[PDB]
């Protein structure tokens, strides 16, 4: 209902199969985007084109282990209802270990070679989703929910063109000392 | 030794033969080519799944009588439904294809008629209730049976069969043939890759298209690159005795195609 | 009739041509196939010798489509704001959504071809007049905002939005003129003239070049405050394209257009071919 | 001569001077020679 | 710096990663291939789809419990179903593929446990009536779900779920897992191409299979070449207080497909 | 997805990169060490090779604030 | 060419061409190499 720190914490629970653990559409103007510094950067500009690079830093016990499956689906079919249908399409398996964090890249795929910055359009980039591979495994003596961070970049090949004003901020009057 | 009349087209494990042909049209004096790393923007590697899809599909045959007023197919929609041509094009976002179109139609030296095929680039149809009305989706993709014109025309004024699918139901295109479908004449569709089907001359038509498009790669259950219109100019005349039609045939082989995006099967309406 | 000969750099328009009698009839031919065989006069007739002493220039697509057509003509008031909920109603300010196919004469010219890529140059003109009670004339000074999609939209006329500190904007004097150039802007290689696709936005369906057409907005206003009086500024948009590529030549438009991007005619419409006065023999 | 940094404010481009009808009016396969039999 | 642990996967357009792996079996130690033109018959030009089939399709979890006894899937009838390879095997007469065989499960270090995945040649399955009974279609073509040997297995004798896809019906197979479901012993499974998912070692085996038959290419609805099967030798333990279960996860990718004798639909039973 | 070729003076999008198994393991990483890898397409799918067509100047400080 | 003594009264400066993010991506004291393993 407000803004907290909570916001940022993807939960992970223990013990589910086949599960969703996110998911989101890739409207880089709009949603979860709309704040982070590359949707605030992309804001200023009209046509966006190139791939984004996903991260994810998983949070949890380090005796606890999971795998995951992240996917990107490309527009022309609605979000994945389930596993099976993410599967089909651009996918990594994340083994959680030693290394905490896993960069997942969306691909730019796209037949116009740009693509607008406006949410108000008919389609985005597509679809994103997280999904249990395996399950969360929590060691003895360890309860409750784990957590995910996530992250999200621009990759060298990144395009911005027009630039304009950004709806996020506004006045009705002049500011004085 | 060798003719115009005479030709072999063989595409994967398929194989056309012609001995009353009028030589070939190559649209726009191009023949179809993959797409080359310089024109990609797309990043990740296509799909060419070569012979399995690069291959001859016949549609449908239709029925050429008197009060005939023309045939349309769109291009990829056409296909949808066909072999391994289809399934690649639900299961992938992008696609690109070239197409070789062989329109058929035989008859005797004592028949008389004269058929226009016309292949069309981004040919946006009117809508039947005028003014400021979309065609639907369902009209817009006819699939393989394609849309005749003959369910409510421009020339002679008729109804054939239908008025659309079921009849004149919200969102149906214009069938008015001397208008094209989108408020241009009939007489300048020759400006457009063609080919006759002049019953005394010949009994087939060949079109090659190359990939026509303003991006490098598109959505094919979005976007219908051509439109292949097959319309009467001279009516049919069948001699004495004999019945008053004739079968029109229309197969299709789609050329360097390529598929880029893989993932879920399309959700499409209808 | 061929192209190349010595003469000041001459093209000649027909070559000598004499009496024939041969086997090679340039005259016969097949329009089934498709092709338009390039016969001359001198296939036909007994010709002299004539040059061309012509280019072609003006028939160039940079020629044809290069010269300013008006695309729009919006018009904005001044006058007192008090009382007013929606300023765009009360014409204080106005938007357009920029296209070239709300005039018909431009429009047809781009549709003879279905993609073009070109350069833009805009000239807008303003003018004013007073239809009621007046003392004097006042002179204006218009801002001209290009919104882009995304960008927000002004909702009156002395918003926010009007600082403009990454649009780009114009003023100049009502009386005067603006002008400027645009680059060649679409997403993809060139622009769609026409567009056989549709869109989803699990609402409504759109097809055609609606589809594509997802420029901005340009908002208009005047910049002064009001007189005592009520002003009427009319705007008045031209394009002109420059370096210019086009392909896919199409049928001409026939029939008379009804909206923005749609290729519908009008249902019970004249006749657009000229019935004779006489028969197919008459002269 | 310069005094532009972007392209797009140039005047005219000019004439192409590389006008080809061919595309148009003989996008055959088989070449198609004038004074010859349009089909054998 | 790089260990044995810690690998990567990329075929087409998905990717796999693991940082618990055992190296990993490339089965007779030879790397998939395309079918060269001297071991070629079938004189039809082959269809190499590439990235819209060779890539990882993930199947349906599996529960493991105490009373476990074994999993078994047959390839290529795992993947009959899955998104482009499936469509290419039922319209293609003849086909050849590699695989690269994916199954993972992870554990705290707490956990207890010892998994056998194998990859068998030529697994002919012996009837559960005995005698003189050959195997249904149904039952030797499971599909993506494949075979649960907890429904009559050897070694404690149980009945988990089922007896088979509805219960003991004439043509299951005998589903005893100490004799291989074949009349050997499990024991010696280990001359096959394996890898074992020992819990305090690693959490993923590997294994990349290559084309394996007496024939350079194959029927693929009527024949499987290799079957997977994934073992508990070692029962799980696991510690105070957590559920007795744990996930296994099964995903395969095809490598170096290839389809011949394209026509329509095949007609299978069931 | 590196930076320069001849042709044109053209920069690179993606390069051409096909199937891997590797213990090179680029699509993991360690971000509480305050670095963002710069790990492309190439790293995680099967690519083909891509031109840039482009230099950012739109995006240039310059022009951001030349307004 | 030359018509202005300030260097004030000069239009834009023009691209810089040689845009590095390392200072902001990899700020790192230690050389992380991509593909070798984050933390030994
Ligand atoms: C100071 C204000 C700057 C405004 C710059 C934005 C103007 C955008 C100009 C693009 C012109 C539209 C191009 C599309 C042309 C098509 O409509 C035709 N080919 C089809 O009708």
């Amino acid at each position: 209902t407000k803004d907290e720190v909570n916001s940022y914490l993807i939960p992970l629970n223990a013990n589910r199969q086949n599960e969703q653990v996110f998911g989101t559409n890739l409207f880089i103007g709009d949603g979860v985007f709309k704040t982070t510094l590359l949707g605030e950067i992309v804001q200023y500009y009209t046509h966006w084109s190139g791939s984004l690079r996903f991260s994810l830093m998983y949070t949890g016990p380090a005796l606890s282990s999971a795998k995951l499956i992240l996917a990107y689906t490309p527009p022309g079919a609605r979000g994945p209802q389930d596993r099976r249908e993410a599967m089909l399409g651009t996918h990594v398996v994340w083994d959680i270990g030693l290394q905490s964090t896993i960069v997942m890249t969306i691909p730019w795929t796209s037949g116009v070679q740009f693509r607008y910055t406006d949410p108000d359009t008919y389609t985005s980039a597509g679809f994103l989703s997280c999904w249990y591979q395996t399950s969360l495994i929590l060691p003895p003596e360890t309860t409750g929910q784990v957590y995910l961070l996530s992250f999200i970049s621009a990759c060298p090949d990144f395009k911005l063109r027009l630039m304009k004003d950004t709806q996020t901020i506004s006045q009705t009057v002049a500011l004085t000392e | 030794g060798y003719s115009d009349r005479v030709q072999q087209i063989t595409l994967g494990n398929s194989t056309i033969t012609t001995q009353e042909a009028a030589n070939a049209v190559v649209c726009y004096a191009e023949w179809p080519e993959y797409l080359p790393d310089v024109d990609a923007s797309d990043v990740n590697k296509t799909s060419k799944p070569d012979t399995s899809v690069c291959r001859f599909y016949t549609l449908d045959s239709k029925t050429w009588t008197t009060g005939s007023k023309g045939w349309c197919w769109k291009l990829p929609d056409a296909l949808k439904d066909m072999g391994v041509f289809g399934q690649n094009m639900f299961f992938h976002s992008l696609g690109r294809s070239g197409y070789t179109v062989h329109v058929q139609c035989n008859a005797t030296k004592f028949h008389s008629g004269c058929l226009l095929v016309v292949v069309i680039p981004e040919h946006q149809l009117a809508s039947h209730e005028g003014g400021n009305v979309s065609v639907k989706y369902t009209f817009t993709h006819p699939g393989e049976r394609g849309i005749d014109l003959s369910s409510a025309a421009d020339t002679i004024g008729p109804g054939r069969a239908f008025y659309t699918t079921k009849n004149n139901e919200v969102g149906g295109p214009v069938k008015d043939v001397i208008y094209n479908m989108n408020g241009t004449l009939l007489g300048n569709l020759l400006i457009f890759p063609h080919q006759f089907i002049n019953l005394r001359t010949n009994n087939t038509a060949t079109i090659v298209i190359p990939y026509i498009n303003s991006v490098p790669i598109d959505s094919m259950t979005r976007h219908n690159n051509v439109s292949l219109m097959v319309i009467p100019i001279a009516p049919l005349t069948v001699p004495t005795g004999a019945t008053p039609s004739l079968p029109i045939t229309v197969t299709i082989a789609p050329m360097c195609t390529e598929f880029s995006g893989i993932r879920s099967k399309s959700i499409v309406p209808q | 009739e061929e192209v190349i000969v010595e003469k000041t750099k001459q093209t000649v328009a027909s070559i000598s041509s004499g009496p024939k009698h041969t086997q090679k009839v340039p005259i016969l031919t097949a329009n089934e196939t498709g092709a338009t065989m390039p016969v001359l006069p001198s296939d036909s007739i007994e010709t002299r010798t004539t040059y061309m002493h012509f280019n072609g220039s003006e028939t160039d697509v940079e020629c044809f489509l290069g010269r300013a057509a008006c695309v729009h003509v919006t018009e904005i008031q001044n006058k007192d704001a008090t009382g007013i909920d929606n300023h765009r109603e009360a014409k204080l300010f106005n938007d357009w959504k920029i296209n070239l196919s709300s005039l018909v004469q431009l429009r047809k010219k781009l549709e003879l071809f279905t993609y073009v890529r070109f350069d833009s140059e805009y000239t807008i003109l303003a003018t004013a007049s007073q239809p009621d009670s007046a003392n004097y004339s006042s002179n204006l000074v218009v801002q001209a905002m290009y919104v882009p999609p995304g960008a927000p939209n002004p909702k009156e006329w002395d918003d926010y939005t009007w600082q403009s500190a990454s649009n780009p904007s114009v003023f100049f004097k009502v009386g005067d003129t603006s002008r400027f150039s645009v680059p060649y802007v679409g997403l993809a290689s060139a622009y769609n003239c026409f567009y056989d696709g549709y869109s989803h936005d699990d609402a409504e369906t759109q097809y055609g070049i609606t589809v594509l057409n997802h420029m901005g907005s340009m908002a208009f206003r005047i910049v002064n405050e009001h007189d005592e009086h009520k002003t009427l500024v009319k705007i008045r948009v031209y394009h002109r394209a420059k370096h210019v590529e086009a392909w896919i030549p199409r049928a001409p438009r026939a029939l008379p257009y009804t909206s923005i991007g749609r290729t519908n005619y009008p249902k019970n419409t004249e006749p657009v071919i000229k019935k004779r006065k006489g028969d197919i023999k008459s002269y | 001569i310069n005094y532009y940094k972007d392209a797009a404010s140039t005047s005219s481009a000019g004439q192409s001077l590389s006008m080809d009808p061919s595309k148009f009016t003989e996008p055959v396969k088989d070449l198609m020679l004038k004074g010859a039999p349009a089909l054998n």
